[PDB]
DNA sequence: TACGAGGTTTTAGAGCTGTGTTGTTTCGAATGGTTCCAAAACCTCGTA
DNA sequence: TACGAGGTTTTGGAACCATTCGAAACAACACAGCTCTAAAACCTCGTA
DNA sequence: TTTACTACTCGTTCTGGTGTTTCTCG
DNA sequence: AAACACCAGAACGAGTAGTAAATTGG
């Protein structure tokens, strides 16, 4: 059936099939993994050539396969007409979610957010605003009703930025802090529909033109990764902040008390907060800079 | 009523029979009376159904037989639908198909 | 989004350039405009794409159906953001009541009894005409007495013999089982252009086999495959589907008007959930006198 | 019924400017699905008429202002009256109108 | 030989250049096929030609009027060789017997009653029309009783008043004595291209004017200038010959057709030529009805 | 009126008008000739270039002017519409023309015509030949029933060109003498326009297809200048033969007794013939080479 | 004899012409609509 | 007090679309022809 | 005054080749 | 793998200019 590692091709390659073996055949190194050991594969970049034998053999083996566009946002996925996936049945799961419990979660990843903007505020120095905006923490009630999220990250923007600072602008900081934001909504997109579950259903998130309310409810704990390296830059031209911004994806960061990369942080969060909300677990993911 | 004939060629000009065919042909569509369209591409007006089957037989008497060259006939109403993005439509009486035609002073 | 249906059965690569499917076999370069194609059929497990096509073939909602060895439909790409306000749709979807469900589903069912006893009315096979008729009034909301049931085994056991059964595994039922999977395509496509889900239907309670919603609008719809295979009984299975293949082709009387199979699916699919979501809208008729 | 449109441009090539002008044009017109017809003259598929006037929307929004560039919409059964003197007729489905395409094996 | 009538009015220089008439004014420069051109009309007396055109315009059958010094036509070209078998035509024509000629006249000249009587008619003027009937009947061979100066003189009394007469100087006399020339050099140019003599006529014993038989055929025709020329009466010089140079402009009924002015013409004095050399045809009818 | 200059334009030039003189305004010299001393204007090249007001002044100055095409022949003249030249009553003289006075004219031509060419046969030596055909002059009878013109025709280009030849061959020789009678033709039918007669009404030839009959009987006796040219360079090519032709033009030849240039001779004759052809006087010209 | 100079009619297609006509295309105007997005409009309330 | 951090609907317009329909147009076919040139007859009757 | 021929000479047109770059709310 | 920019670099398409020639039955 479908095995265990998730295969994500993101540079330029060509996939074949050969003997029950996916070829990897990438332009630095070619690779062959057996079709029993692979459950999802995640197509990231456009640059990839795939051929209808290994699409067939793929539905055969009962692997998923997912679409991203140029923007490495899933886009479409292949649904054979008989024979599912696993993942399919975490959509009725997503369908029934408790209330209480999507409180319970978006308040503790909303806590860790701002916990993470009251750490940066301390580290680069602005202990006063660092502890206004955790007496904001302090103040934090289920589903945030006293917007102590809005509150902190006007702290937050105005302290790293000056007080003229506005999101609405159109600076080269504000570019800046969209695109990182771009890529680390992208990473959690991504993460989301690989544990089956959907974007477009948020926990506190409605928002009708968005599609992606669930990857921006789990990634806002990570949003100080982008805001700090935007702030490390800030007296740059957009190119050279965005040079600077792609290091996030070759960087490493502390988390469950290993040095990880992003890229893994970020599912392992996006499996972990999938779990809790399937009432599986009430463990909580915690990052923390 | 009034018929339109356009006429659309590109001819080879790689060796010096093929240049004497070109300039034959654009002689010969010249001499039956069609206006440059644009470059390439002529026009003709003709009275009738009849006058556009015996231009057909001409043209296919003195074909050249190089290149791509086609035919599209169309109503004179059909050609005044035609929509100009840019330059300036040909004003001259030979594109017109008023039966009287005045050059110089029209008495009105 | 178009109306030419391309069909793929030699070897060759699939590539994009300039909202074109870059078409190059071996012998010939074949360039296809992407607003033209509708429906997209590769049959043939030897072709070789590439995935910047199929993020612009999801773009244009362009159904992409894969086959396996035998050249029989096995899998289809699906969009996950087909729809602009997707969440929304979503969310008024999940809040479906079950009475609107309810009765929206006996209208249909009723479409699809009244189409068959119809198609047999005109097959000069008048006697099963009238007590399919008959069925049609016996039957109630959500169908307590099976009576969607007894009417198909009347219709099957009249067009191709008492002995015929749906379950057997004759040409001609190859032939229907070819012809539904081809029909299910285009309405899963269609209720996710619609920002729904195909996985919550009407009907079993949400019991998926992830095309519920597609399989239940399906139902008034049949009797187009049903025809086609039923004239064509004597044929073998290419022939079969040869004719099949007309559906594509072939105009059809609905709503007063002349429509083609793909706008008659897409304007059905928009009524039947604008009458669900909104409760706005008059249930749709599709006859197939 | 199925339209079909002609386009036929004339564009100065003296500048940089006009040179981009036509560049930019060319790509504009490729990726709207225009097919050379010959060299200058282009066509497109249109399914109806409201097709027509979209395309011509778009291409007065795209218009690159420079040269003369023409316009003609003609039935596909015109089209198909299209007398072809020498040259092969282009036999790509990209023309062809037909519904249901088989790349390869037809069935028949 | 064609249908364009082309005016000159304007000083320019007229040459020859791939069978077109090549106008180069100071100002414009304008080329006309000259397939096309019917009538050349040169008013202006500062137009500058050439020869090459000249006998290329006479290959072609294409009238060329040449005019005063007060815009009034003085002259025209007539062709030597306007038939292959002019010879023929000619000998032919030498022969014609008296009687019929003299019935073939006699014919026309109740043509010209007659279109007489039915202007009358339409005119609203309801008396004189029966009276120019009757005198119609009084019409015998060759007119004895001069039954035609008769119906001219009543016809004229009625259109322009008792006073006006056809030697009067007055201005819309002027208009009738331009649209004749104008008549009458068609009607030149198609019996000379028939290959017959306007030398030699039908009455006065070929006492001529050297446009004997063209003023004798013209006579049904005259009713076409007489009407411009009447309802626009008031009009100054200049409008009337605007309004007169509508003639090539218009279609009249004939023979249960709808033509033009030049193929009516052409036709009808066809049909007369063949009643009278061959005597195997039948008279034309022309009827300003 | 018009006097009794014949003005003949063969040349590239421009007239124009210029206070009653026509400004003849040659490449070579420019002459100015008084309007009143201008009979007959012939523009037999089509190398001119002319004025309307030139044409307007030769009209009211009752001036025929005569357009010829390509081939040196006359294609149009101008017909003023009121008043007209003397040349005119020609015609009618042209179609009384009593059957023994054309008889004896062309009876009289012929008989030169034979006498020229056994003048000729009896210059190359052959002695023999040219005295066959001098009986065969004596064989002459009223328009020739015995056909001595056509045998003193064969014998005369046997003995010239051998007994091979014949007319109907396509050979250099036979090209060279059509191309001369060419010369001759157009010669006799500008002079014969220009004498107001007809050029398809002819004495004896009555060819359907042949509009210059008249010109063809005066321009029998002439034959013999154009044979003795080809035959004097027979053996050439065409082109040669042809350089050596054009001198026709610029010889002399004797007739009535003094030096005169072929044109002039041409001239002379042809009236002289005209006259006797309108019964003024019985004088015959003379011609012999 | 036959050919063939001087000729004349006969045909025989070749190319050309303009207008009616009958059924069948064709053209926009109309009729329902469909997504998609950017600009508003609203909430709470803490720091200037 | 205002701004705008965190957000959510609301609402025009913009661009796009497929089928109808009623009157007007149009497309070959069918007519009456027309002119024009070459290729055949035909003549008479000498000189091979 | 034209035609017919021959270059030459500019404009017009498209294809191949060579880099450079490729996530800008929530 | 695809778009976007830049160039070359051959193929088309006309316009101009200089030269030579211009009656092929009756
Ligand atoms: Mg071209
Ligand atoms: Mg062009």
């Amino acid at each position: 059936m479908a095995g265990w590692r998730t295969v994500v091709v993101n540079i330029h390659s060509k996939l074949s099939y050969k003997n029950n073996h996916l070829i990897f055949r990438n332009s630095y190194k070619t690779e062959m993994i057996h079709l029993s050991e692979i459950d999802i594969l995640l197509l990231e970049t456009t640059d990839i050539v795939l051929t209808t034998m290994l699409v067939k053999r793929l539905v055969d083996e009962n692997i998923l396969v997912i679409f991203c566009d140029d923007k490495r946002l899933p886009t479409a996925f292949l649904t054979p007409y008989y024979a599912r996936h696993d993942s399919s049945l975490q959509i009725a799961r997503q369908i029934a979610w408790k209330e209480n419990v999507k409180c319970e979660v978006w308040t503790a990843i909303i806590a860790q957010k701002i916990l993470n903007q009251s750490y940066y505020l301390g580290e680069c120095s602005f202990f006063e605003k660092s502890q206004s905006i955790m007496e904001l923490y302090h103040g934090l009630e289920r589903f945030d009703p006293s917007n102590r999220e809005g509150h902190s990250a006007r702290i937050y923007f105005n302290t790293l930025f000056g007080n003229d600072f506005t999101r609405e602008s159109d600076n080269d900081i504000n570019a800046a802090l969209d695109y990182g934001y771009t890529l680390l909504l992208s990473m959690f997109a991504r993460e989301v529909v690989v544990c089956g579950c959907m974007t477009q259903i948020g926990l506190k998130h409605a928002n009708q033109f968005n599609q992606f309310n669930l990857a921006s409810d789990i990634m806002e704990p990570f949003r100080p990764i982008i805001d700090r390296i935007v702030y490390q830059n800030r007296h740059n031209n957009f190119v050279k902040i965005k040079k600077e911004l792609f290091s996030i994806f070759s960087e490493t960061y502390l988390y469950n008390g290993k040095e990880m990369y992003l890229s893994n942080i970020v599912s392992d969060y996006t499996k972990k907060v999938i779990k809790a909300l399937n009432q599986l677990g009430e463990e909580i993911p915690e990052f923390r800079i | 009523r009034y018929m339109r004939m356009i006429l659309m060629f590109d001819m080879p000009t790689d060796t010096a029979e093929e240049r004497k065919a070109y300039r034959k042909f654009r002689k010969f569509l010249l001499s039956e009376g069609f206006i440059m369209h644009q470059f390439s591409v002529y026009s003709k007006l003709l009275l009738n159904h009849t006058a556009n089957t015996a231009m057909v037989g001409r043209l296919k008497a003195n074909n050249p037989k190089k290149g791509n060259i086609t035919i599209l006939t169309v109503t004179e109403k059909q050609f005044a639908r035609m929509i100009y993005l840019y330059g300036d439509k040909n004003t001259s009486i030979a594109n017109s198909e008023e039966r009287l035609v005045f050059l110089g002073d029209n008495y009105c």
